[PDB]
């Protein structure tokens, strides 16, 4: 399921985690590649994925390993990789929030035929906090209706 | 529970149908590197920092003043393809010339702080919100030096200059929502700061710059009330400033001609716009009515605008405001100054008083006005509030305007028991004071202008002037002086 230019590019990551370049990094390590993959595990999840890869105690996890947790990461994506990819075209400054100038922006730039009153009630409408802005959830909520 | 899902829909397809505005250089080709980000959070005033991936070209592909710019990919989509193929590219910024690594830092502070600015404006209702790009530090820990690298989102579009904060505004089809939203700043952090140089597409900003009373904060680009008196000098009120309720900034006669000087069909409002408002309003009247309720122990210098007023004073006299075949204009400065003086700052105050009486004055030095009653007069009632507020010099001079009747306003008549209240006021201060008391002793010995005479205190302040003058090393003129107590005491 994983594609030779995606573990290639897990290779170089890896490397550059396998500072010693023994082959492995160690059982602490791996939780912040995960973070530096721009992945975020629950530290439950990560002590689970800990536990499993070092059953035999030894605290190596070679690349291997890495590549087989990726890849059930992979399969156990919550099956949203959607719709957190979706979000990303419309909250521009990567903040986490889509502002109405940011929506104003994206439906300006692709060619949409919305007045900027219209931008600004579909923020009112998924923004369900009345903060002015659309958290990741109020997206997937949205979205998900 | 949702009716706009389908423009959600067209917009995230159309996007996936998307290239990827940076495919042709190719950044995926690029060597991983291992980078530190820091980020800043504004409200709770912390760093957090983590690792990233980056793929950052070797080459700039353009630079300013005073930083280099590199084409970024920041490294998330390990496990599932970029949809829409954009969404990674980052610009990192570099300073030309080193720096100390803490401005780096500073400018990430000012653009969240703008940032918070910007949602505050939207928290209004404008007829277009606005929002400022996040901005973060990467730290390149494995290359030479740790370079420190800005990094922002990369938005496609063209990107327009609003405003400098120097003073510059578009001279062509100007756009109504910057200028407000700068204006906005102003009022509404009660003329603590104001953020201008707004810049960026559309009214997503980016490398704003913030002037703030102190002038401390915010890197050099902070020119302290100055900037405030540059963003107002220029600045034009619209629609928006209007229905936000924002009070218009006193501008000269000239000053407001120019401006409306400097078209297209400009930002419609909508009828939602809130009144903002801590928060100030911009014209003097409605200051001097906040100083006027707040109970003052005769206090002045309590108010930035007048300060704002004083700094547009010093950028007329030093030709900040001039075309290069024309003679500065003096009339808007002393407006300026007038306006400065009346919301208490006493060096206004003081030199408008020296002005308006013919008399010397650094401020405005090259500037002379009529010779008329109504000029004395207005000169002998600044000095007057001058010397009430305790300056020293107004009170030497109200004094000898007592005594004497120079640059006495030709409302007043002399009047020998105000000038001995004067005189006596500059003494307690810690010209010269020996010189002072003879003055007292002498008016005393003769009397006059409702001042009864009064051989024994003549005679005091004439042995006490003798004193401050031993204090002064004039041994002769003690002498002098101790002769004349000897005889106001034998008028007796
Ligand atoms: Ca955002
Ligand atoms: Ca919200
Ligand atoms: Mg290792
Ligand atoms: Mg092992
Ligand atoms: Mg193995
Ligand atoms: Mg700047
Ligand atoms: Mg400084
Ligand atoms: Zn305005």
């Amino acid at each position: 399921q994983l594609t030779e230019e995606q573990i290639a590019e897990f290779k170089e990551a890896f490397s550059l985690f396998d500072k010693d370049g023994d082959g492995t990094i160690t059982t602490k390590e791996l939780g912040t590649v995960m973070r530096s993959l721009g992945q975020n595990p629950t530290e439950a999840e990560l002590q689970d994925m800990i536990n499993e890869v070092d059953a035999d105690g030894n605290g190596t996890i070679d690349f291997p390993e890495f590549l087989t947790m990726m890849a059930r990461k992979m399969k156990d994506t919550d099956s949203e990789e959607e719709i957190r990819e979706a979000f990303r075209v419309f909250d521009k400054d990567g903040n986490g929030y889509i502002s109405a100038a940011e929506l104003r922006h994206v439906m300006t730039n692709l060619g949409e035929k919305l007045t900027d009153e219209e931008v600004d009630e579909m923020i009112r409408e998924a923004d369900i906090d009345g903060d002015g802005q659309v958290n990741y959830e109020e997206f997937v909520q949205m979205m998900t209706a | 529970s949702f009716h706009f899902k389908e423009a959600w829909k067209h917009a995230i397809q159309k996007a996936k149908h998307m290239p990827d505005p940076w495919a042709e250089f190719h950044l995926e080709d690029i060597a991983t590197e291992r980078a530190t980000r820091h980020r800043y959070n504004a409200v709770t005033g912390e760093w957090l920092d983590d690792e990233v991936l980056i793929k950052m070209a070797s080459q700039p592909f353009g630079r300013g003043a005073m930083r280099e710019c590199f084409r970024t990919k920041k490294l998330s989509n390990f496990l599932h393809a970029q949809q829409w193929k954009g969404a990674s590219n980052y610009v990192a910024k570099r300073y030309i010339e080193p720096v100390d690594r803490d401005v780096y830092f500073e400018d990430v502070r000012l653009q969240m702080e703008a940032k918070l600015w910007g949602e505050e404006y939207n928290r209004h209702k404008p007829p277009k919100q606005v929002d400022i790009m996040q901005m973060c530090i990467i730290e390149l820990k494995d290359r030479p030096g740790k370079p420190l690298f800005h990094l922002e989102h990369y938005i496609e579009g063209k990107y327009i200059k609003y405003n400098s904060n120097s003073g510059f505004v578009r001279d062509d089809n100007i756009r109504l929502t910057p200028q407000a939203f700068s204006h906005f700043t102003f009022e509404r952090s009660g003329h603590q700061l104001i953020v201008v140089d707004i810049q960026g597409v559309g009214d997503l900003y980016t490398d704003p710059q913030i002037h703030t009373e102190t002038g401390t904060d915010f890197g050099d680009g902070n020119l302290g009330v100055r900037g405030m008196a540059l963003f107002f000098y220029s600045h034009a009120c619209n629609r928006i400033c209007e229905s936000m309720g924002l009070a218009p900034f006193d501008l000269s006669p000239r000053e407001r001609d120019a401006v409306n000087q400097n078209q297209s069909a400009k930002t419609i409002l909508r009828g939602t716009e809130e009144k903002c408002g801590l928060p100030r309003a911009s014209a003097v009247a409605l200051e001097v009515q906040r100083l006027n309720a707040l109970d003052l122990e005769k206090k002045i210098g309590k108010s930035i605008l007048g300060k704002v007023h004083l700094a547009m004073v010093r950028y007329h006299e030093g030709g900040r405001f001039c075309e290069k075949g024309e003679e500065w204009d003096q009339e808007s400065a002393v407006f300026h100054l007038e306006h400065a003086a009346n919301l208490g700052e006493l060096e206004a105050i003081v030199g408008l008083g020296l002005m308006y009486s013919q008399l010397p004055h650094h401020i405005l030095a090259d500037v002379s006005l009529k010779e008329t009653e109504e000029n004395k007069t207005k000169g002998f009632d600044y000095l007057l509030k001058a010397a009430e507020a305790g300056d020293r010099q107004s009170m030497i001079l109200v004094a000898r305007a007592f005594d004497s009747g120079q640059n006495l306003s030709p409302d007043r008549c002399q009047d020998w028991l105000e000038a001995l209240h004067w005189y006596n006021t500059a003494l307690e201060m810690t010209e010269p004071r020996y010189m002072m008391l003879a003055r007292e002793a002498e008016m005393l010995f003769t009397g006059g202008y409702g001042l009864e005479k009064d051989p024994q205190r003549s005679g005091d302040l004439y042995t006490q002037a003798a004193e401050a003058a031993m204090e002064a090393m004039k041994g002769r003129l003690a002498n002098q002086y101790y002769q004349k107590a000897e005889e106001a005491w034998a008028q007796m």
